[PDB]
């Protein structure tokens, strides 16, 4: 188990996805045309996880770029690292999906899905040992939401034993393109509860607040939100992309993070938050990454309890001080970690720091406080659905009101299930 | 002589194998290429070291070892490492996809597709033996391969080699050096399925070895390399009577007879002194009395527990270096009057002493200092049940909520095997208390 | 305190000191390995049955 | 900020210790089954000593000494005294006791039988010291705190648990003159409040009636017995060098005879304090046994004697 297949779907999926390849290619010393110009052998030791090797010693990302319109995928190709991607892996339709889950999942996206799966099969075939898939998308649009979850369902049919993880951007009125986002997200969440092993719940509410409150940016663009996303995505993928004596693949990580199959929605976090000169001390990283302000999903961890925690520190620091600090927050806030999973906070350290920072920490939290996120989308859903508002857009594409009722019920069951373990 | 085959299953098994065979080679004077100059009968022999090493016509000395791991990366470091020529490639077996810390994946799913191959490569070594004793099995309690595949092997080895003795060298899980959260399940599951198939098992709690490395070697954050080199010194201590001339513990059957009167209670406590740092400038060498007396301090035990609240069924003192019988007897006399050493009524209060005059060998550039004399005490005390109670309590907390259980069931395993395994452990804890109180 | 069965040699010596006197078959294994594989293949059938129903709903919506 | 747990609700003593810790701002109480504690205030039966001292980055202390039950159960206390050389069969300060499983007056105990016909069968003290005016029996309770370092701290205030009935040689069946327990009495409170005479008054009585002091006539012998009993079991129970540490409060029950000789009756593992003295003793347990191990932002006398020979 070494190779991971990456897929990016829709405007948002391709935007944050393109930043992921901008960040990690710099970390692996791969230039905009695909040639290696690093210095450490550690940059090439596990380069196979995300790159295929081409003729002339070129490194081509194992990345499939999906959208139902050309727009954003034309921007990706024109953008700074656009030339590195394999041209066959740009699979796109023309009419778009108009922020419509039904168009992505059932009509427009159905017409395109089989040609995307052919490229996935192409990449999966020439993989010595495929460990799984990762997907970037939003749940608020049409393509990433509707087609992304369709692809996830088709990939599970063809590759039932491989890991499926997602980086799933959640919608919020604060950063809102259309009023139907709660509908699109609720329909997607039900798909993710069934068909993913992990979903990283990037909340655009939280990314905005981090940009506004704790980074003093008055008018945040999507680039400012995506900067925080790409830093986190680098962090969660670090332990696969480098050593250091950590013998773990996606399954091993998923086995230790997910005690219950449906409860695999994580709370990502990063320290320090950037947009510096004084490098942070190990106590500061530990306090910041556990701080609510640094959470990428707009939930208060004090309102829930941690099932599992994973923290991966980057940079040259004392592992003794890391162990001391990670044991300090557990033993001084022991009510917020479930007693019925002993030793649930685990830690790794990687020597290579990311670009610009001398040391950093990435936080992955399977907290029951994530119910707050699903409750917030459930309220926005019901507000519209009690009056069947905007439903004509979905019923015109052949959907039934029953499918909405089901999805509503399934997400409120997920919230009930998170509540069960919060009190136990 | 009678041959002994060592089996190393999983990461912890393989890497501890590495450390032991490195040390065995230095002790017997065998070199990385496999030549043993001091050996004069070229092509074969029935010496004591030949129990652990076979010979070829070219003069190579080849470990009777089988390395098994469900993924390649750890055994690949053996294939390209310092002792690469030492092993035949057929001894080093690897799968593609690991057990993901999942007992059920290692035992049932991935176990099934590799078990017949591994037994075949074991049979290739057993056919080179003029009179096989049996097996030394090295593994972790916490790994999926370590727990799951080991138990399937141990089941099959009882079928294919019913007359032969089986010893375990087991790594008991410690949260301070493990990233695996499901280890309590894996530990209880494998202990249940392996119990009837293992004749004598030496547990080593990673917690104890870790703090010994902190307290006595002045190592800030002990790596597996720090822990393994110290563990292999204990292992060597234990296996030295099989590899050298002597009259105590000369075969695998004698470990069972000396240390295990009650077959289910087959977990002797190792204690080891002295552990001294090579970086230490000034060291006053310890006497026979001081290192024998150190065998009853809990800080030197392989598993932290309290022998004073429990009872002994057997005790063995294995000395390495400048030691003579009368200095040992004087030390045992002083120690008996000071400390609380209570035996069970049916067993004699006594000590089986073994002395080898060669002092402990240390790996060059290692963490341990050279010492004039050392000792490993193997005692079967009911105090080691403390380790089961801890592991079982952790199990009960997780299992009450069915936490992580879906991963095991998803790989074909039945939920009933969890409580079935836990009941054997509930019976085991009860066996220890009947004997010890 | 009696020192019994003392045996000596050039590389060492050993003695005892007494302070005071007083499996399933190849059929059953290969059977229950396969029984878990039946549960593994039954669970994967129920998944591909469930996903087949999703595929027929996908056709029903577009029609 | 240190953390603790409470697993003995009946414990009146450690109910107050729990209260005093909380009222500092530097000790949080956790749930009964939380593993991540600094201090355990543990149960009486089946206290899981095997789970202590195995949590990384936590110094763990407990309020019981594992193996101290060999001093506190009556059957084992008798067996300890006969078998241990440093106490011996010819022990001057322990009454002649025997073990048979389920002046020639004896007493049986573990329902108390005092007769010559008829668990442990102990020699009954026929001529005890009788307080006046009253002509009545008593027993002395002293509280001993052994810390993690095995410093034996005797608390300066004890108490005489008195009988209110005149002592009778011929009449054995009447329990209220022979047995001097607090519950059995409740003439309850005629001479002193709740059948409790404190050390100040008892010193004064001895001065006035016998021309001696409590320190000389009785307390010297008490300090010898406490020290003799605890140093005997130190190798069996000491938590020096051990991965968890123990302290414990003990209750030593004594009997003074007519010629001013002190006799050990029972050691008590989970003893209750007298009503007046809770506040001081429970603050002392915190200062000496808990705050020494876990420092924040004398009422005892230390028992030590190194005579060279
Ligand atoms: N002493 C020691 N313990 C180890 C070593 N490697 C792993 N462990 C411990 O073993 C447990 C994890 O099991 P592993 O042996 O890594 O797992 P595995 O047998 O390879 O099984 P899978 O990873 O599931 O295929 C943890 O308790 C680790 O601390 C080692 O080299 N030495
Ligand atoms: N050998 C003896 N001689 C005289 N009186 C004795 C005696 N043995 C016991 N007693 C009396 O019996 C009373 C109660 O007996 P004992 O002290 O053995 O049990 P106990 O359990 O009530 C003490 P506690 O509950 O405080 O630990 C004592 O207060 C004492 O006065
Ligand atoms: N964080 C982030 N969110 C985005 C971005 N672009 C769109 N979104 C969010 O995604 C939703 C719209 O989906 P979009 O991806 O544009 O539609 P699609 O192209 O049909 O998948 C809204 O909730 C937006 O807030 C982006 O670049 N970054
Ligand atoms: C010991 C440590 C810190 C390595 C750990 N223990 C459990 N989890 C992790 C970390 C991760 N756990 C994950 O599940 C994880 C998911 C992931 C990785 C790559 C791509 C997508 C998801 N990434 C991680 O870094
Ligand atoms: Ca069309
Ligand atoms: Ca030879
Ligand atoms: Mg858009
Ligand atoms: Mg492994």
């Amino acid at each position: 188990m070494r190779e991971i297949v990456h897929i990016q779907a829709g405007q948002c999926g391709n935007q944050i996805g393109a930043k992921f390849w901008e960040v990690i290619s710099d970390e692996h010393g791969i230039d905009p045309t695909g040639s290696y110009h690093g210095d450490s052998d550690l940059q090439l030791e596990r380069i196979n996880v995300y790159y295929n090797e081409a003729t002339g010693n070129k490194y081509v990302p194992r990345a499939i770029l999906v959208d139902l319109e050309p727009g954003t995928m034309d921007s990706v190709r024109s953008g700074p690292f656009g030339q590195i991607f394999r041209p066959d892996n740009f699979v796109f339709g023309q009419s778009g999906a108009g922020n419509n889950w039904a168009k992505g999942h059932y009509t427009e996206g159905a017409e395109l899905v089989d040609s995307v799966l052919d490229v996935v099969r192409k990449e999966s075939e020439s993989c010595d040992c495929l460990q799984g898939f990762q997907l970037t998308h939003s749940l608020g649009g049409g393509t990433g939401s509707g087609m992304g979850t369709l692809l996830i369902s088709k990939i599970r049919e063809e590759y039932p034993d491989r890991i499926m993880n997602t980086f799933s951007v959640m919608p919020s009125p604060k950063v809102s393109d259309t009023v139907v986002e709660p509908y699109n997200a609720t329909l997607s969440v039900h798909q993710l509860v069934e068909n993913t092993d992990e979903t990283y719940c990037i909340d655009n509410e939280a990314l905005y607040d981090i940009c506004f409150r704790t980074l003093k940016l008055t008018t945040p663009t999507y680039g400012d939100l995506n900067h925080l996303v790409s830093a986190t995505m680098s962090g969660v993928t670090t332990c696969l992309r480098f050593p250091g004596q950590l013998n773990a693949d996606l399954r091993k990580l998923a086995v230790n993070m997910v005690p219950f199959p449906r409860l695999h929605f994580f709370m990502p976090g990063f320290a320090p938050l950037t947009s510096q000169y004084r490098a942070l001390t190990v106590p500061e990283l530990t306090q910041q990454m556990f701080d609510s302000k640094n959470m990428m999903a707009a939930c208060d961890p004090r309102h829930g309890r941690y099932l599992t925690v994973a923290a991966i520190f980057r940079g040259r620091m004392s592992m003794k001080e890391v162990d001391e600090q990670m044991l300090n927050v557990q033993n001084k806030n022991s009510s917020y970690f479930v007693e019925w999973i002993p030793n649930n906070v685990k830690t790794a350290v990687c020597d290579i720091p990311p670009r610009g920072l001398k040391m950093s920490a990435t936080f992955i939290g399977n907290s029951t406080a994530i119910q707050e996120l699903f409750k917030r989308i459930s309220e926005q859903f019901t507000a519209m659905f009690r009056r069947k508002a905007f439903l004509h857009w979905y019923t015109g594409e052949g959907m039934d009101e029953m499918e909405f009722t089901e999805a509503e019920s399934n997400m409120n069951d997920l919230v009930s299930e998170y509540q069960q373990y919060q009190d136990a | 002589m009678r041959e002994c085959i060592s089996i190393h299953v999983g990461q912890a098994g393989v890497q501890i194998g590495n450390a032991c065979w490195e040390l065995y080679c230095l002790e017997h004077g065998i070199q990385p290429d496999g030549q043993m100059p001091s050996d004069k009968t070229i092509g074969g022999g029935d010496d004591s070291f030949n129990t652990f090493f076979s010979e070829t016509g070219a003069g190579k000395h080849v470990p009777r070892a089988v390395f098994v791991d469900l993924e390649p990366t750890v055994i690949d470091e053996v294939r390209t490492g310092t002792y690469r020529q030492l092993f035949h490639p057929e001894q080093l077996i690897t799968g593609k996809e690991d057990a993901a810390n999942n007992y059920a994946r290692g035992h049932y799913t991935i176990g099934k597709e590799i078990i017949d191959l591994v037994l075949d490569r074991i049979r290739k070594l057993a056919d080179q033996c003029t009179g096989l004793q049996g097996f030394l099995v090295f593994h972790s309690f916490g790994g999926g391969t370590g727990s799951g595949f080991t138990s399937l092997l141990m089941e099959r080895l009882s079928v294919d080699y019913g007359k032969k003795s089986k010893l375990e060298f087991s790594i008991y899980p410690a949260p301070q050096v493990s990233t695996a959260v499901v280890e309590p399940y894996n530990s209880i599951l494998t202990t249940h399925t392996t119990l009837e198939h293992s004749d004598c098992a030496f547990m080593v709690d990673n917690e104890a070895i870790y703090d010994i490395c902190r307290r006595n070697l002045d190592i800030e954050r002990p790596t597996y390399t720090n822990l393994n080199r110290l563990i292999s010194q204990i292992v060597s201590s234990i296996t030295a009577s099989l590899r050298f001339d002597g009259a105590l513990n000369v075969d695998l059957t004698e470990f069972q007879t000396n240390l295990v009167p009650y077959p289910r209670i087959h977990f002797p406590l190792a204690t080891y002194a002295p552990v001294i740092s090579a970086e230490k400038a000034y060291h006053e060498q310890l006497s026979v009395a001081e290192i024998t007396n150190a065998c009853f301090e809990p800080a030197n035990q392989m598993v932290k527990c309290d022998p004073r609240h429990g009872k002994y069924m057997a005790c063995c003192l294995l000395y390495r270096g400048d030691v003579v019988p009368k200095d040992v007897n004087a030390a045992i006399a002083t120690i008996k009057t000071k400390r609380s050493i209570q035996f069970v009524d049916w067993c004699p209060t006594g000590f089986k002493v073994g002395i080898n005059y060669q002092p402990p060998t240390v790996v060059p550039g290692g963490d341990l200092a050279k010492v004039q004399r050392a000792v490993c005490m193997l005692s079967n005390t009911t105090a080691i049940a403390e380790a089961w109670a801890r592991l079982d309590h952790k199990f009960d907390l997780m299992y009450a909520k069915r936490a992580f259980v879906h991963w095991y069931v998803g790989e074909g395993m039945e939920e009933g095997e969890f409580s079935e395994a836990r009941e054997d452990m509930a019976a085991l804890e009860k066996d220890y208390e009947e004997v010890g109180v | 305190m009696e020192v019994i069965e003392l045996n000596k040699c050039t590389s060492g010596q050993s003695f005892e000191v007494i302070l005071k006197p007083p499996d399933p078959s190849l059929e059953e294994i290969q059977k229950k390995l396969e029984a878990a594989e039946e549960r593994r293949k039954y669970q994967e059938a129920e998944l591909l049955k469930h996903l087949a129903e999703k595929r027929e709903h996908e056709r029903e919506v577009i029609q | 900020m240190y953390t603790f747990v409470v697993r003995d609700e009946n414990s009146s003593v450690y109910a107050e210790v729990s209260r005093l810790l909380l009222a500092t701002g530097q000790w949080k109480r956790l749930r009964k089954d939380n593993p991540r504690f600094n201090l355990m205030l543990g149960e009486r039966n089946r206290l899981p000593f095997g789970r202590l001292g195995h949590e990384p980055g936590l110094v763990q202390l407990v309020n019981y000494y594992r193996g101290a039950d060999k001093l506190c159960r009556k059957a084992s206390l008798v067996k300890l005294i006969k078998t241990s050389p440093e106490l011996s069969e010819s022990c001057t300060w322990f009454p002649e006791s025997y073990v048979i499983y389920p002046g020639n007056v004896w007493i049986a105990k573990s329902g108390i039988l005092i007769s010559s016909e008829a668990h442990v069968i102990q020699k009954y003290l026929e001529k005890p010291l009788l307080l006046e005016p009253g002509h009545r029996k008593f027993d002395i309770r002293s509280w001993v705190l052994v810390d993690h370092l095995y410093n034996i701290y005797l608390y300066r205030e004890g108490v005489l648990r008195t009988s209110s009935e005149p002592y009778n040689s011929a009449n054995f069946q009447d329990k209220t003159c022979h047995l001097t327990n607090h519950c059995i009495q409740k003439n309850y409170g005629r001479y002193e409040e709740g059948n409790e005479m404190f050390f100040e008054e008892f010193n004064q009585y001895l001065m006035d009636a016998l021309n001696t002091t409590l320190e000389n006539s009785i307390l010297l012998q008490i300090k010898h017995i406490i020290r003799s009993c605890l140093m005997c079991i130190e190798p069996a129970i000491s938590t020096k060098h051990l991965h968890y540490q123990s302290f414990q409060l003990f209750g030593f029950d004594f009997m003074v005879d007519e010629e001013l000789k002190v006799w050990l009756i029972e050691v008590n593992g989970a003893p209750a304090c007298a009503q007046k003295l809770y506040a001081e003793l429970c603050q002392g347990i915190v200062d000496v046994a808990i705050s020494s191990v876990f420092p924040l932002a004398s009422i005892f006398i230390k028992l030590h004697h190194h005579h060279h020979h």
